[PDB]
């Protein structure tokens, strides 16, 4: 007959606490806005959102 | 004049490991969505 799998009984979720947020939406709502000549890049790490 | 017995050896194979395979634990282990796919495909699993 056909195969089976183990169900699973538990949910293991591992997150790291105390981590300060993203801030996109400052960035995006700025009153300097940029050109598409000299676009900018900015890079998000290690923050939420 | 003066003889002797030697002793040589020789190996046949006679048989083979048996192997199965299936369509479901080869291509779609767990996903229940893979297995929509092979639904179309329902023929092209038992010859095997
Ligand atoms: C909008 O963009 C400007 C850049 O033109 C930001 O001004 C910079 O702010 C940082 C602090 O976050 C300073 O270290 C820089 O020296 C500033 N650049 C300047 C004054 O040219 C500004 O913070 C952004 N956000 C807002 C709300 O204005
Ligand atoms: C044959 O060879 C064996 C091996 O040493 C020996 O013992 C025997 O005496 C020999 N016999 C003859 C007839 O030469």
């Amino acid at each position: 007959l056909s195969g089976f799998t183990v169900k699973p009984v538990a949910t293991v979720y591992r997150r790291i606490p105390n981590l300060p947020d993203c801030d996109i939406d400052n960035w995006l709502n700025n009153v300097s806005v940029p050109s598409p000549l000299n676009w900018e890049r900015r890079i998000f790490s290690n923050c939420n959102f | 004049t003066n003889f002797t017995i030697a002793g040589h050896e020789e190996f046949i194979q006679t048989s083979s490991p048996k192997v199965t395979i299936d369509c479901s634990a080869f291509v779609c282990s767990n996903y229940a969505a893979c297995h929509d796919l092979l639904s179309e495909y329902g023929t092209f699993c038992d010859n095997i």
